[PDB]
């Protein structure tokens, strides 16, 4: 079992069934991640920086929020010694795709546990930056009487911890990267906006479309 | 590598101890269980097959100075036993004479000591040493 | 060692918390010697109590190891001195700092459980007997916590 697969065929998953029939009509091809509860960050992460080679346009866009995104989360409360290490891993990571690098030595990178999960991190703590700043909006999208902040201290911020819409909802305008998921039971996340992240959800597991 | 301290390697020591390993023939915890300078530790040795030990069963007691697991346990037999590095008056464990104690290893647990004990009564020049009476203390 | 070890160590020394001594041996820069005084106006006022902070090989990943080392009657606290809190098991996230793991636990001692009850034999003393158990902790204070 890898982080982060290769770029298997999408008639693997006859392996684990109408609803895929129709998921082959409007995809190819599938990448696995590790169910380990940190699917959706490590799927987002390779997903959108692996479409960034093809695209030097959307590079240079998401290197300059992705800079602008440390003073950010410093401005709204986050100690800035504490993010500076995920950080450096995130910016080394555009910064890798800048230099032209092929997809497997990208995937060699994000098989890297330190590497990996320090980008995770660095992904959950954007998520959870942005909740706390939309924290009016958000209030009442959270069940249980759970604040906003104790949420992203308990659902957000710690690894291992399952995604779901708000989680998705979040990262996506927060980076102002579309996303659309699959549900293995269609959705655009934000409403309206062209994806450029396709994902499917299965219980427990995110994976990479194409 | 990186050094653990004393107290954070022992109750780890005590957990694999709780939930034992291998078949069981050996085992330790506590000697009190509401003791927070975890001194004291309970050993417990099932005697090799085929030597003069089998099928005994030999209580010891460990105790970890203030400099465990930098420098080695002091072990002790409260059984009595016919055995090379043991003491007949005391029980005591001569550190010199046991291969583990003598070229002590930080990465050593309490585990690695009885197993140790429990291999050298293996030894050609232990087990076939004749014994004192079954369930005799010092 | 982690440019995140060395800055949080300086950060906690440049910064302390009111009622909390935390010096990491010279020996092992991953181990501190925590201090507590028991916060005024609970069962454990005028007790001191020893604590010790320990930074595992995963550190910021896995969360810090901490243990009481003077015995203490408290919910969250057992015999053997080992603290249950959310923060440094579950719900610990990498972002978080030692110093909220640090007066997380002061503020257990200034007002002791339960905001959800866990499940053990002093815990229960406390949400019954409550009066007794304070009498309890300020009993294990004079005894344990001041000498």
């Amino acid at each position: 079992n890898p982080l982060v697969s290769e770029r298997l065929e999408l008639s693997v998953l006859y392996k684990e069934q109408q609803k895929i029939k129709d998921l082959h009509k409007k995809y190819s091809y599938i990448r696995k991640t590790r169910p380990d509860g940190n699917c959706f960050y490590r799927a987002f992460g390779f997903s959108h920086l692996e479409a960034l080679l093809d695209d030097s346009k959307e590079l240079q866009r998401f290197k300059a929020v992705s800079a602008k995104s440390k003073e950010d989360l410093v401005s709204q409360g986050f100690t800035e010694f504490t993010i500076e290490d995920f950080h450096n891993t995130f910016m080394d990571l555009i910064e890798q795709v800048e230099k032209q690098t092929s997809v497997a030595d990208l995937l060699a990178s994000f098989n890297d546990q330190s590497t990996s999960d320090y980008l995770v991190v660095y992904l959950r703590l954007l998520t959870s930056g942005y909740l706390q700043r939309e924290s009016k909006f958000f209030e009442h999208f959270i069940e249980g009487g759970r604040t906003v902040k104790e949420f992203c201290q308990q659902e957000v911020e710690p690894m291992c911890k399952e995604s779901d819409h708000i989680h998705i909802i979040a990262l996506a305008q927060a980076l102002s990267v579309s996303i659309q998921v699959e549900y293995m039971d269609p959705h655009i996340f934000p409403e309206g906006s062209e994806p450029k992240v396709y994902l499917l959800y299965r219980p427990g597991h995110y994976d990479i479309l194409y | 590598g990186v050094k653990v301290p004393r107290n954070f390697r022992l109750l780890e020591e005590l957990e694999e101890g709780q939930k034992g390993v291998g078949d069981g023939t050996v085992s330790w915890g506590l000697e009190d269980d509401e003791d927070m300078t975890l001194t004291r530790w309970t050993g417990m040795i099932i005697g090799p097959p085929r030597t003069n030990y089998e099928n005994r069963i030999y209580s010891l007691k460990v105790e970890c100075g203030p400099k465990y697991p930098e420098a080695p346990p002091s072990v002790r037999f409260v059984t009595k036993i016919n055995m090379n590095g043991i003491n007949n008056s005391s029980g005591m464990v001569d550190a010199r004479s046991i291969p583990v104690l003598a070229k002590w290893q930080n990465s050593y647990s309490i585990k690695v000591v009885l197993q140790e004990l429990r291999r050298l009564m293996m030894s050609k020049e232990n087990m076939k040493l004749p014994q004192p009476p079954e369930g005799q203390t010092y | 060692l982690p440019r995140r070890i060395i800055k949080e160590t300086q950060r906690l020394l440049a910064e302390p918390v009111p009622g909390i001594k935390a010096e990491p041996d010279e020996s092992n820069a991953r181990y501190f010697h925590v201090v507590i005084a028991g916060p005024q106006d609970s069962p454990f006022e005028g007790g001191t109590f020893k604590l010790e902070l320990f930074l595992p090989e995963e550190y910021p990943m896995a969360a810090p190891k901490v243990r009481f080392m003077t015995k203490i009657y408290h919910p969250n606290v057992d015999k053997l001195g080992r603290i249950c809190l959310d923060i440094l098991k579950d719900k610990w996230s990498p972002a978080l700092q030692i110093r909220t793991v640090l007066l997380s636990i002061q503020a257990l001692l200034s007002a002791p459980n339960p905001d959800d009850p866990l499940a053990n034999d002093v815990a229960e003393q406390w949400k019954t007997n409550e009066a007794q158990a304070i009498e309890t902790a300020r009993a294990w204070t004079r005894l344990y916590a001041m000498n």
